[PDB]
């Protein structure tokens, strides 16, 4: 397949071809144009905060150590030995000054440098050039109010640059709020699904909830619940959808800062976010302080999505086209008391963890989708994206991005797909910009 | 029996359980616990979940399946949350996970799930300060099997404490396990172990 | 105990044999039954499939393994076959069966396979109306091995009625086992459960 | 591989090459040639009789639904939803006036038709095209006698027509006996080996019955057990062996119309078929006649095989080159009394279903078959398809079709395969037509 | 009961092992021996391996695991050795295996390996000639998991002989398992079956 | 990828690129350039000494039957029937004068030819060529001093040639000490390594013993212990490592007789191989009589792996690129007691089979080096094997080969890589000659 001239997403990201969810030749092409390209989610700072601390992560299909450094930088290196390639740690987190090989007995330090080679002097003399031979590492690292990510291409925009007007969004809750915390350790399980199935689905997918969900909504009577069963839908104004130049997009669902969280929880969480609405609203405006308590459902480009507000976190990290490894992670404000702290993220991982009983709503939906992209008379049939086109705008006055002005559409998959044909179809860095020198207009194109 | 600092690789915790099992044996114990057990889970085999609920789960439970992050054996100066909760119920919340499973809109559900549990190493002993409670271990191997080719086998130890109830209802006041794989390879974990 | 109009995932047979068990409890019979099926998988591991039939199988036999077509769980208009037998065997045709296993030109059964099986969850309730007749409930996990890397697990519950015989020798009149599975990823079903 | 050029059948169709059954790149291709150009068998009229009926079946790799329509015909359409893709029906058969996704909700009709979308008018507006949306359909569906097969190309000859010379062995049973049921629901099995190998099978292997079977036919006691162990060899005269220009092919053996059955049912049948023999005697001739009671061994191209009389009836599913999911059903003739046509499927399922002892004697022989094909030293090897050559003869007097006049020998072997090579190295239909403008004389050479 | 001429699949072995159980039934012997294997596979699942030494396992004990060649079943001339050891362990051998998973310099223990035993079908006969002995048979699964994704499950039958020790405390004098997989898929058997 | 310009293994076999452990297509090309081209081991006159014993071997991922004779010589064939391709023989060894194919029942005697065929006369007449039918032939079978080794291709040099200066070493131990058996059957283990990754961890690891195996060392209490956790390295004069033209290698560890085994035998064992030892010094010199009771630590290209002295005999059977089945086979001294024979074979299966404890130790090493080389970030990375580079020479007066005159470093597998870079890249024996003309001369360069 001819990746600079194949259409696998139309004009305007309106629709897909199937087969990106089932092709093993184009998981092995984004391998390089996708994941290591882009920026992804390694940790937080609330997991390594002391000098030593480390974790590890996956980036694409590698796996990298996470190293907490004594100057109170962070810096990532692949986990494999320089010498013979044993995996170097086998563990997921720690604190330690250096990692030692159980091979050959190499040990290099937190970072990354080769420090010791047993009998070095007896066997290499003075000809091992350990300067040359420290872990290889990850050329980007840099932190979004704590949540920190990598990238192995020097040629990324600044993470900053990169998350491009989903930023403004985020920005209240992640840093407004007097900042998150992530709460470890993460749930872990595979899925027989496309990486791309649960990313375009919490970038965009509000359509879903009421039918995926009308089991979950109608039992666990969480505030969202009136659409159990599309009983009804809610009101033009209860949300918005956007869409940035780098693929990252969310929905916002106003007020709902209780989010996906049964009753027992609802009083509580509305309490404490209308409350601190209310301080926020000298500090950044009525606008801003509603959307920090507002539900956002993100997709940070390409892989790592969450739900503000329920404090989910994930990280869709991919094995192969039908193959998905998925972390969840709740994420909690800092100042929030100690003991709603532990609820929350019980209650985060009871919705959306190993056993949650709403993301268990989703799974059919995403495998099947993924695995029907293999399937021979299904691989050139489009999957279609154009709910909301021609009616999304662009620069408004007070909401910026690629905006649709309405709760429930398609705006935030269209601009997903669109950042992902221009990385496909690209090179590099540089000409994924060429390519999206007129994004948002391709984005709008009828209105 | 066990000292730990000599069996370096058993926990304290662990250690604590053996000592309760190997004490007093009651065979008859044994043999209650064992019935009960089999009855809890042919229960749950067939899906009568409302049933479990009502005849096998007290009003004070905890229903507890954590999942522990892979530290290094030698490890002692990372402090910080060491497992989560996949489950971590009380009762009203294991009612909405029943509910959840019966509603009809609850589309995983068709074609319906098929079910077999296999219950082993019962072990029993009462409790040394509460005469209402039961300590019973057992091991778990359960098998799902759904949508034509799909099948997930779940396996595990179950730490519970039961009370005598009222009329010879045994009832579940906690279940504790520590799940023995960390990275789920059965697409899920919504089984009740 | 339970109302399938509440218990909605729950079928009529299910629930009827829930009531058999919870009724009335023999822990003599419940220990003899577990006695008896432990014997019976010890002949069939071993490949003893003769004294299997002459000593456990009665000559009014039905051995039945279907296979229920995936229906919705809200159909209710839809009325053809629900399932089909995998086997439903009087004990000429078990016969047949043993004689193939034991036929020295049976191609498949050289090397020579391994067995072993796994049985558990025993419950035992006499039959009301004929004393002959004991209900046996239990499950069986059973493992294939063979041609150096060929592994099959198989996974049931089984419905067995077993009659008293002469001189103390049990013999099994019905099994049944509605199999889990749809579609079998074991290469066949060829197996005695 | 270029699939014009290269050899994988020999001329005459005397010997394959042994990659056929192990290669990847050939079973994609095959989906292609194979699979999306021919007719493939989906359901029987009995198990979808009334309005609304339906079942699941795969056509290759895809699933597709198979509905009885209100004005009683049957339509067929892929098992995917035009939205994004979700599989949209999860159970093997019932009965509905249409299909709701799971995912967002559009509903279809039994008719494919897009019905319904969750709030259109709030969303879509007027915007959506739902007139070009409708589930993605089999191009042609037909029946013979009940038996519903489908393609997925529109170009390809009429089912009629593609069974050849072969349908007027078939017309005794299928039309003349007052008409066939299908027994459902079907075992279903999945085996490690390439789908061409049981299809040979069944298509003309009769060579094997005597030495694979020996156990089962000794066991048993059916009426084809003298051969157990080649401990005798039927007749010259006891059959007959056919094939046809589309591929489909049989073993004839005259008379055997208790079949497989042990002798539990071997009385019965015995007089049920000699009766009706005797009736259709005046009716269709004393051949035909006989032919209805003669045991037939047959697979319809590519991968449909029965045996008739013992009432077996297989479709040998592809999944990957040594993975196939096998589902077995029972055929049973509509006149016979219930409590025969129970215990007749019972015994069908006995000998050639999940748990058949028959079955099982022919697992290794095309496991092992079709995994050697994968091997270095043996994909190159010539399987051997020789036996009978240049004895066959075509346009007799009297039986139809390229036919050897001997029970046992691999003339449909000859004529599957050359059937395989002519789509194999032919992108269409017209190709496939010119590859086979001389195909008796091909099959015949020699003689 | 057997008759190998006639069950012609049937070793002299197996043979030999059901008429021993079959003969005297002790229901008392039974439940001992299963409280027995439940306590041991408790220790073994917990890695109390030096407790597992010093409580369950006798000075004289040959702890043996074999793998047969595949030979035809009509095979009769080839006499060259049928199996191999993968076990064959005295109790210093038992003890270099035990210290060997205790070293903090056993790199594969870290992470903490996870072990959960399911054991069955337990029958006991007490030795005909030397009183001081008892015969346990009984099936294992043995499922281990470690680093995230790593799980094999191992499946075998046991024929033990414990001894009755001091003190009731009961000890294993032998143990045999002939493992029915010839190509392990497990990754090794360094588990204790 | 192609293989005739690519460079997997740098000049002088100091580096390879990691994607060769993990590389399906290479894998692929391996079975045509190494595993179709080289010696394989096949099994020992141990294990077949009468005529009509036959085992089976794999021969790459291809399984062949090996049979003695009648005249005494072993022939080996493909075990794949020539009809329709069935596997021929399901055990692992026996006797027998032929062997009957279960499908049609034909049979081909020990001597691989077509000898029978059901019916042949009826069937086929005169008309059948069995003289053309007979089993595929292994084209060249040899014995180095009773172990049996094939290959596929009538160009490879002689096997005594193909073993080089490796042969020289082997000789005191296979020759001289009045001979070797081969105690059966051996262990079998799927491990998810490459091949590749054992087969040179023996045939150049010293360096990872004392580290790799500490807790082996101190547990085990064998001769090699005071190396546990790099306590301490050995003498400078401890042994030596060496490398041939044809990619076969050994290290030496000078005197260690009683090898890995654990106290319990080391005083039989020391005193038995000293004992031998002082009479061969009158045989074949003080030198041959040492290395003789010598620990060798070597691979006989490419798959074939062993530890004389502590009896360890190995063959790396290919899978895919991440899979090989382990076979493990002990070696003992025929004239050794029987009781001893009996109690080294258990010691090689403790330490070394399938539940051994110093095999576990290397598991995690072997596999996750090989499954890294399959991650993107590693692919192109490159395994070092520098250690001694420039301190190796060849022709020396007393020990043949290119030779590092330490216990511990990498000559052997810079001599190993140098072969494999020389087959991948050459399509005969002729170019992999042309290719090999400097072989000593780019291993030993800067010395
Ligand atoms: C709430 C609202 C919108 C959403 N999209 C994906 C998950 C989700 C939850
Ligand atoms: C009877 C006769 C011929 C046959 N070919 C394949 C099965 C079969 C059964
Ligand atoms: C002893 C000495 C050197 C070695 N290399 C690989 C195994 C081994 C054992
Ligand atoms: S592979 Fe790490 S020290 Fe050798
Ligand atoms: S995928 Fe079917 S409605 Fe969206
Ligand atoms: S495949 Fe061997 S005789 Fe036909
Ligand atoms: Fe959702
Ligand atoms: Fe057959
Ligand atoms: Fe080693």
């Amino acid at each position: 397949m001819n990746y600079n001239n194949k259409i696998l997403v139309s004009e305007s990201g309106l629709s897909q071809k199937h087969l990106i969810h089932g092709d093993e030749e184009l998981f092995q092409h984004e391998l390089k144009t996708i994941f290591a390209r882009n920026w992804l989610f390694l940790t937080h700072d609330s997991l390594i905060p002391a000098p030593g601390d480390y974790v590890t992560a996956k980036m694409g299909i590698d796996e990298v150590i996470v190293s907490r450094q004594n100057d109170g930088s962070i810096r990532a290196f692949l986990n494999v030995c320089r010498h013979r390639g044993k995996t170097l740690v086998s563990v997921e987190a720690g604190n330690a000054k250096g990692f030692v090989c159980s091979y050959h007995g190499w040990g290099f330090g937190s970072n990354g440098e080769l420090q010791s080679v047993p009998f070095e002097k007896d066997l290499y003399g003075e000809s091992l050039n350990k300067k040359c031979l420290g872990l290889k590492e990850v050329a980007r690292v840099e932190s979004f109010h704590g949540f920190i990510y990598g990238c192995f291409d020097q040629e990324a925009p600044p993470l900053m640059d990169y998350l491009g007007d989903a930023a403004w969004y985020l920005e209240p809750m992640f840093k407004h709020s007097g900042g998150l915390e992530l709460v470890g350790p993460p749930g872990k399980v595979v899925i027989k699904a496309n990486w791309k199935a649960p990313a375009e689905n919490f970038v965009g997918d509000a359509y879903h909830v009421g039918w995926t969900h009308a089991s979950s909504l109608r039992s666990g009577e969480s505030i969202f619940s009136s659409l159990a069963g599309n009983a009804a839908l809610p009101p033009e104004g209860a949300g918005l959808q956007m869409t940035s130049k780098y693929g990252s997009g969310m929905g916002v669902l106003w007020d709902g800062y209780s989010g996906v969280h049964s009753a027992d929880l609802v009083p509580e969480l509305m309490a404490f976010g209308g409350a601190k609405q209310e301080r926020l609203n000298k500090e950044i405006g009525d606008v801003r302080a509603r959307i920090y308590r507002s539900h956002l459902n993100c997709t940070v480009f390409p892989n790592n999505s969450m739900l503000t507000c329920s404090g989910v976190f994930k990280v869709w990290n991919p094995i192969d086209a039908n193959t998905t490894e998925v972390w969840t992670y709740a994420i909690v404000e800092k100042d929030m008391p100690e003991d709603l702290k532990r609820r929350l993220a019980d209650s985060v991982q009871r919705t959306f963890g190993p056993a949650g009983f709403w993301e268990s709503d989703d799974n059919d939906n995403m495998e099947t989708a993924s695995q029907n992209g293999k399937k021979y008379q299904s691989r050139d049939s489009d999957l279609l994206s154009n709910l909301g086109f021609g009616e999304d705008v662009y620069g408004d006055a007070v909401y910026p991005g690629v905006v649709g002005k309405s709760a429930i559409g398609e705006t935030s998959y269209r601009g997903f797909y669109r950042a992902y044909q221009a990385h496909v179809s690209s090179s590099n860095w540089a000409e994924f910009e060429h390519a999206s020198s007129t994004w948002h207009t391709e984005l709008t194109k009828t209105t | 029996m066990i000292n730990i600092q000599e069996d370096k690789l058993v926990s304290a915790h662990d250690a604590e359980e053996i000592l309760r099992f190997f004490n007093c044996h009651d065979s008859a114990l044994q043999q209650e616990a064992t019935t009960l057990l089999t009855q809890e889970a042919h229960l749950l085999d067939i899906q009568a979940y409302r049933a479990w609920l009502e005849h096998c789960v007290g009003s004070e439970v905890q229903y507890q399946v954590i999942s522990r992050e892979l530290r290094a054996a030698s490890e002692r100066r990372y402090k910080l949350n060491e497992a989560m909760n996949v489950y971590n119920e009380n009762f009203q919340q294991l009612k909405v996970r029943v509910e959840h499973q019966l509603d009809p809109q609850n589309w995983g559900n068709s074609p319906k799930l098929r079910f077999t549990r296999f219950i082993t190493n019962v072990q029993a002993a009462m409790d040394v300060n509460d005469k209402e409670l039961l300590h019973i271990r057992s091991n778990v191997i359960l098998h799902r099997a759904r949508r034509g080719n799909q099948v997930d086998v779940f396996y595990a130890a179950r730490e519970d404490k039961w009370k005598r109830g009222e009329g010879g209802v045994r009832k579940l006041v906690q279940r504790f396990v520590d799940y023995p794989e960390r990275i789920l390879q059965t697409h899920n974990l919504m089984v009740f172990l």
